[PDB]
C-alpha cells in the first residue's frame, strides 16, 4: 500500500491539507487499472477538487505525480523532460506509451523506470544532468510582404497591438503573406504615425504596404498551387527589394 | 400536511383565522410537489429549495403566533403539532439559544458532514467575510446545498 | 358569397380533359392535374347520367355518395403524391379505345402497387419468428386501403373504369 | 469589454430542447438514454444554439468564487442559468490560461478529464501526452447544407469564426480534402473552440438557407493529427526546442 | 413529507446525464429493495385504521424507500381490535345481502401507479371496520 | 438461535449515512413510492442489460414486445 506522489505545486501553498482516500477509486488514465485514489481541495475553500488520476505503479514508471501528471522532481512534462534527456545524452530517450488495453495492463504491472525517469529519480544523477544542462547553455487596410512559415498570425497581432495602445487580420501562410483590417478612421492614421516600412517581431523582417483594396483571402490566392508560387514570386520581388 | 381522519380531533378555535397563511403554504407546496422540466442539476436542487423554504415558512409562521406573538394557544398549538403542520425539533431547535433564526434540520448535524463540523450556512455571513478578507478573494459560497438559505446563522 | 362562387367553377367547369401523359410526371402542376383528374371524372358521371336508363339505375347514386370526399380533395390537392399520380395513370388510360386493360392495370398500381403484403397476414403459424413482424401492416407501408372513405372511392374509380368499358363498347 | 458586464441568459429552462434525444429507434433505453432496435437516419444534428460572444460574454459567479473553469454550455451557448453558473461565461483569454498552467495538462479548460490518447474517431475530449492546439474542422458539405462555394470564400468563414474564439496561430483550409486545420496560441483556446464549434454552420444569415438552417448536420470539430509535410515538421521541432530550451532555463534557475 | 414527494416525482423522467450516479444508486437499492417490503408488509394499516402515518426513511435521490418503524401492538389489545373486526366482517357477511369483492389486478397492465398527492390526498378516506361499540 | 452479537442490523446502518433521511409519510404514499421506485428499478435492471424489448408493465408483468 504504497503512499501517493503528489508534488508541492497540486497540493499548495498550505500546511494542512485533508485529502480523501477511497479504495479502488477509479481506472488510472494511463493502464486502466483500480488504484486507491485521493480526492482534496487545496485550500479549505476552494472551487476545484483536485483528485488523482494515475495509479502508483504509472506514477513511480514515469516518476511523476499522480495530480499535475508533471515530473516529481522537476514538475514539467514527461515529452519534454524526455527531450530535454534527448538533448543532453545525444540518446532518443522516449517514454514508450502503450495503445492496446493488455499492453497498458502489462506496461504497467512490471518493475521498471520507463522513459527518461531513471535519470531524475536519484537527485544525483539529477544535478549531474542538471550542470550538464548548463553545460549545454554555455554553449483602412494593410498587407504584408516577407512572412516565414514560423511567424503565428497572434504574433503577428500582439506586435501591432503593442506598437499601438490596445482590428482583425488574416495571413494566408501557405502564400506567406499577411493583411491587417479594421475600421477606425484615426487608428489607421496612428499606425502610420507608429512606423514600405519594416515591423520587427524577432528580428524577422516584415514589410507593410498601405492596401487599399478591400482583400479577402482570395486576394491572397483561390487554390493552394497560386499559393505557393505567389510566396516565390514575392520572395523574387524581396530579392528585387534587396 | 396529515390527512383528516376519525381519530383526529376537530381543531380548537382560533384556527379559522390562521387558515389563509397555512393554506397559501399548502397550495404553494401543491404547485412546488410537481415535476418541473427540471433538465440542469444546479436547477434541479433549488426545486427541493423551494419546498425547504415553505416548510421552513410554515414552521416559522407557526412559531410565531404561539412563542413570539402569543396568539395562539397550547391547544391550537398542539393540535398543529399533531396534525404536522410544523415539525417539533425545528421549533424546538428555534427556542434554543443560538439557533433562533435556522435554515432546517439537516444543517445542524456534525454526523452527516465529511468533516464532522456543522453546514457552512452556520457560519455567519462577518465570518465569511473576515476569511474572504484574510485570503484575498471574494466569499466563494452563495448558496447552501441541502436548503437554499444563503446564511442562517442567529446573527446574519 | 357562395352563389359567386358556384358561378366562378361553373364558368371554369365549362372552360380541358385530355391528361398530358408529360403532366402527370411533372409534379410542379399538382393542383392543375388534380383538377383536370377532378373534372374528368365529372365528365364520367355527366356521361353515365345520360345512359343511366339500361345500364345500373342502382349504382348512380351510390357512387355520388361515394365520391363526395374525391370530388373534395381533388378541387383543392388534398391528396397524396403516389396515389394522384396513379390516379392521373389511370385516367390517362381511360381516354384511350383499347386501353381499358392498361386503364385497370394502372388501377391495379393504384390499389396496390409498389407495396408489397398488402393487407398482412399477421402472424400466422406456430413458431412466428423474430423477422416475421415486417409481413404485417395496420400502417407503415402497408397499403392503400387505410381508410373506409379512401377506399370507397378507389372502388368508386373503377366502377366508372368498368362503366367506360361498357359505354366505349356498346356504341 | 466582457469585464464590465454581467452574463446574459443565453436560454431559458423551457427554451431548452428534452434530453430525449431524436428518434432513431421503436424504444427509448433509459439507461444508456439512447435509441435501440434499429439504426437507419443519423443521430447527429446540427446544433439549434451558437456562442455569440461579444453580446452574451459577462461576468458570473465564477469570478466571484475565483474559479477559473469554463462553462462548457457557454461555449455551446445554451446555459440557463446565465449570470449565476459556476463556471465561466467568457472567452479563455491570456491571463485565464495562465491561471490554468497548473491543471491545463490534467483537465481541460471545462473541467472535463483528458485521456490516454484520443479516440478512433480523434474527437472528443483529448490527451495529456500531446500538448494539442491543432484543431481538424471537417464537415463542411452539411455546414453549408450542401452548397457550393470556392475555398477561399469557405477558408474565409472558418477564419473568422474561430477568431471569435481566442487567439489564432494558422488556419489552412484543404481545398482537396475540404478540411480546415485551425492552430490555436493556447490549447485551451482549442479546446473551447472545439466545444464551441462543435456541430454549428458556417452558415451566413445574409444567405436564403437561413430558415432552413438546422436540417443537415453541421460541422466536425475535432483534435487533429501532426502535420505530416516535413515542412512544419521542421517548424514544430524548432519551436519545440525553442520552448524547451526556455524550459531549460526555468530548470537552471530552479536548482 | 413534500421533499421526498418532489424527489420520488423528479426521478419520473430519469433521461438527463445528472441521474447517472443516482441511476447506479437504483441499481444497486435492488438488493435493499425487499427488506423494504417487509417493512411495508410489517406496518400494512389494520382493518380497524383508514392510514397509518409512519416514518420511513429514503435515499437523497429516492432510491429506496425503507418505512422505518416497527408494529409493536398490545397483544390482548391486538386480539381484540382483531376480533372486533371479526365481529364486524361476520355482521357484514350476514346481514350484507350481496358482497361485491374487488377486481384483481385492480389497475390494468397499461395505466402507471396513481400519485398519492393528486389522487388521494386530497380524497378523505371513508369509514374503516368498526364494530359499534356499546 | 439468533446471533447474539449482532449490533448491526440494516436501516440503523443506513441512518448513520449522509445520504437516507427520516420523515413521516402516509403508508399508502410509501407502498405507491416503492411500487413506483420498484417499477423503476426493475425497468433499469432491464435496459442496463440491452432488453428495451421487454416491456415490463407498471403491474410487474414482463412482456416482451415482439417476438
Ligand atoms: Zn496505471
Ligand atoms: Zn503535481
Ligand atoms: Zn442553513
Ligand atoms: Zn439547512
Ligand atoms: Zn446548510
Ligand atoms: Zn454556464
Amino acid at each position: 500500500e504504497p503512499p501517493p506522489n503528489i508534488c508541492e505545486q497540486c497540493l499548495g501553498d498550505e500546511a494542512n491539507i485533508r485529502m480523501t482516500k477511497i479504495p479502488q477509486g477509479s481506472e488510472c488514465k494511463i493502464c486502466t487499472l483500480p488504484f486507491t485514489l485521493y480526492h482534496f481541495k487545496t485550500s479549505k475553500r476552494s472551487n476545484n477538487i483536485i483528485k488523482t488520476l494515475i495509479c502508483v505503479r504509472c506514477a513511480t514508471q514515469r516518476n511523476i505525480c499522480q495530480c499535475c501528471m508533471l515530473d516529481s522532481r522537476w514538475h514539467i512534462p514527461i515529452q519534454l523532460r524526455d527531450h530535454l534527456i534527448s538533448l543532453v545524452n545525444e540518446e532518443n530517450v522516449m517514454t514508450e506509451e502503450a495503445k492496446n488495453d493488455m499492453m497498458k495492463r502489462f506496461l504497467s504491472l512490471k518493475n521498471v523506470k520507463l522513459g527518461g525517469a531513471q535519470i531524475t529519480s536519484d537527485p544525483s544523477e539529477a544535478d549531474n544532468i542538471v550542470d550538464k544542462l548548463k553545460n549545454i547553455l554555455l554553449r483602412k487596410s494593410f498587407f504584408l510582404y516577407n512572412i516565414d512559415a514560423s511567424i503565428p498570425e497572434w504574433k503577428i497581432t500582439d506586435t501591432v497591438s503593442q506598437l499601438l495602445g490596445i482590428l482583425s487580420l488574416i495571413v494566408n501562410h501557405k502564400a506567406k503573406c499577411g493583411g491587417l483590417r479594421f475600421q477606425s478612421s484615426e487608428l489607421g492614421e496612428r499606425f502610420v504615425s507608429k512606423i514600405r516600412g519594416v515591423l520587427l517581431i524577432d528580428r524577422f523582417r516584415i514589410f507593410i504596404i498601405p492596401w487599399s483594396s478591400g482583400f479577402s483571402a482570395a486576394s491572397f490566392g483561390t487554390n493552394t498551387a497560386e499559393n505557393i508560387k505567389l510566396s516565390l514570386s514575392l520572395n523574387k520581388l524581396i530579392q528585387l527589394e534587396l | 400536511p396529515r390527512i383528516k381522519t376519525r381519530r383526529s380531533k376537530p381543531a380548537p378555535d382560533g384556527f379559522e383565522k390562521i387558515k389563509p397563511t397555512l393554506t397559501d403554504f399548502e397550495i404553494q407546496l401543491r404547485d412546488a410537489q410537481k415535476d418541473k422540466s427540471s433538465k440542469l442539476a444546479a436547477k434541479s436542487n433549488e426545486q427541493l429549495w423551494e419546498i425547504m423554504q415553505l416548510h421552513h415558512q410554515r414552521s416559522r409562521y407557526i412559531y410565531t403566533l404561539y412563542y413570539k406573538r402569543k396568539a395562539i394557544s397550547k391547544d391550537l398549538y398542539d393540535w398543529l403539532i399533531k396534525e404536522k403542520y410544523a415539525d417539533k425539533l425545528l421549533i424546538a431547535k428555534w427556542r434554543k439559544t443560538g439557533y433562533e433564526k435556522l435554515c432546517c434540520l439537516r444543517c445542524i448535524q456534525k454526523n452527516e458532514t465529511n468533516n464532522g463540523s456543522t453546514c457552512i450556512c452556520r457560519v455567519p455571513r462577518a465570518q465569511l467575510e473576515e476569511e474572504a478578507r484574510k485570503k484575498g478573494t471574494q466569499v466563494s459560497f452563495h448558496q447552501c446545498v441541502h436548503c437554499g438559505c444563503r446564511g442562517c446563522a442567529s446573527t446574519d | 358569397n357562395r352563389p359567386e362562387r358556384i358561378q366562378e367553377a361553373i364558368a371554369q367547369d365549362k372552360t380541358s380533359v385530355i391528361i398530358d401523359p408529360s403532366q402527370i410526371g411533372s409534379t410542379e402542376g399538382k393542383p392543375l392535374l388534380s383538377m383536370k383528374c377532378n373534372l374528368y371524372i365529372h365528365e364520367i358521371l355527366s356521361r353515365w347520367k345520360a345512359s343511366l336508363e339500361a345500364y345500373h339505375p342502382e349504382l348512380f347514386l351510390d357512387t355520388k355518395k361515394a365520391l363526395f370526399p374525391l370530388l373534395l380533395q381533388l378541387r383543392r390537392n388534398q391528396l397524396a403524391p403516389d396515389l394522384l399520380i396513379s390516379l392521373a395513370t389511370v385516367l390517362y388510360h381511360l381516354q384511350q379505345p383499347k386501353e381499358i386493360n392498361l386503364a385497370v392495370q394502372s388501377y391495379m398500381k393504384l390499389s396496390i402497387g409498389n407495396v408489397a403484403w398488402p393487407i398482412g397476414v399477421t402472424s400466422v403459424g406456430i413458431h412466428a419468428r423474430s423477422a416475421h413482424s415486417k409481413i404485417q401492416g395496420g400502417r407503415n407501408a402497408a397499403n392503400i386501403m387505410i381508410d373506409e372513405r379512401t377506399r370507397l372511392w378507389i372502388t368508386s374509380i373503377k366502377r366508372l373504369i368498368t362503366f367506360e368499358e361498357w359505354y366505349t363498347s356498346n356504341h | 469589454s466582457w469585464r464590465d458586464k454581467s452574463a446574459k441568459v443565453q436560454v431559458k429552462e423551457s427554451e431548452l430542447p428534452s434530453s430525449i434525444p431524436a428518434q432513431t429507434g421503436l424504444t427509448f433505453n433509459i439507461w444508456y438514454n439512447k435509441w435501440s432496435q434499429g439504426f437507419a437516419g443519423n443521430t447527429r444534428f446540427v446544433s439549434p444554439f451558437a456562442l455569440q460572444p461579444q453580446l452574451h460574454s459577462g461576468k458570473t459567479r465564477g469570478d466571484n468564487d475565483g474559479q477559473l473553469f469554463f462553462c462548457l454550455f457557454f461555449a455551446k451557448g445554451m446555459c440557463c442559468l446565465g449570470p449565476k453558473c459556476e463556471y465561466l461565461h467568457h472567452i479563455p483569454d491570456e491571463e485565464d490560461i495562465g491561471k490554468l498552467a497548473l491543471r491545463t495538462e490534467v483537465l481541460d479548460c471545462f473541467g472535463r478529464e483528458k485521456f490516454a490518447d484520443y479516440r478512433e474517431d480523434m474527437g472528443g475530449i483529448g490527451s495529456f501526452r500531446k500538448k494539442n492546439k491543432t484543431l481538424y474542422v471537417g464537415g463542411i458539405d452539411g455546414a453549408l447544407n450542401s452548397k457550393h462555394l470556392k475555398p477561399a470564400q469557405i477558408e474565409s468563414r472558418i477564419r473568422f469564426v474561430f477568431s471569435r474564439l481566442g487567439d489564432i496561430d494558422r488556419i489552412r483550409y484543404v481545398e482537396s480534402k475540404n478540411c480546415g486545420f485551425v492552430k490555436f496560441k493556447y490549447q485551451a483556446n482549442a479546446e473551447f473552440a472545439k466545444e464551441a464549434m462543435s456541430n454549428q454552420t458556417l452558415l451566413l444569415p445574409s444567405d436564403k438557407e437561413w430558415d432552413d438552417r438546422r436540417e443537415g448536420t453541421g460541422l466536425l470539430v475535432k483534435w487533429a493529427n501532426e502535420d505530416p509535410d516535413p515542412a512544419a515538421q521542421k517548424r514544430l521541432q524548432e519551436e519545440l526546442k525553442l520552448e524547451s530550451l526556455n524550459m531549460m532555463v526555468h530548470l537552471i534557475n530552479n536548482n | 413529507p413534500e421533499h421526498l414527494r418532489k424527489i420520488i416525482n423528479t426521478h419520473s423522467d430519469m433521461a438527463s446525464k445528472m441521474y447517472n450516479t443516482d441511476k447506479k444508486a437504483f441499481l444497486g437499492a435492488l438488493k435493499y429493495l425487499p427488506h423494504a417490503i417487509l417493512k411495508l408488509l410489517e406496518n400494512m394499516p389494520h382493518p380497524w385504521e383508514q392510514a397509518k402515518e409512519v416514518k420511513v426513511l429514503y435515499h437523497t435521490s429516492g432510491a429506496i424507500t425503507f418505512v422505518n418503524e416497527t408494529p409493536r401492538v398490545i397483544e390482548p389489545v391486538y386480539t381484540a381490535q382483531w376480533s372486533a373486526t371479526w365481529i364486524a366482517m361476520r355482521r357484514e357477511k350476514r346481514d350484507r345481502t350481496h358482497f361485491k369483492r374487488m377486481r384483481f389486478p385492480p389497475f390494468d397492465d397499461d395505466e402507471p401507479p396513481l400519485s398519492y398527492e393528486q389522487h388521494i390526498e386530497n380524497i378523505e378516506p371513508l369509514d374503516p371496520i368498526n364494530l359499534p361499540l356499546d | 438461535l439468533p446471533t447474539n452479537h449482532n449490533k448491526t442490523k440494516l436501516l440503523k446502518s443506513l441512518k448513520n449515512t449522509k445520504y437516507f433521511q427520516q420523515t413521516t409519510i402516509d403508508w399508502v404514499e410509501a407502498g405507491l413510492q416503492l411500487c413506483r421506485q420498484g417499477h423503476n428499478m426493475l425497468n433499469l435492471l432491464i435496459h442496463r442489460k440491452g432488453l428495451t424489448y421487454l416491456h415490463l408493465d407498471y403491474n410487474f408483468n414482463l412482456k416482451p414486445t415482439k417476438t
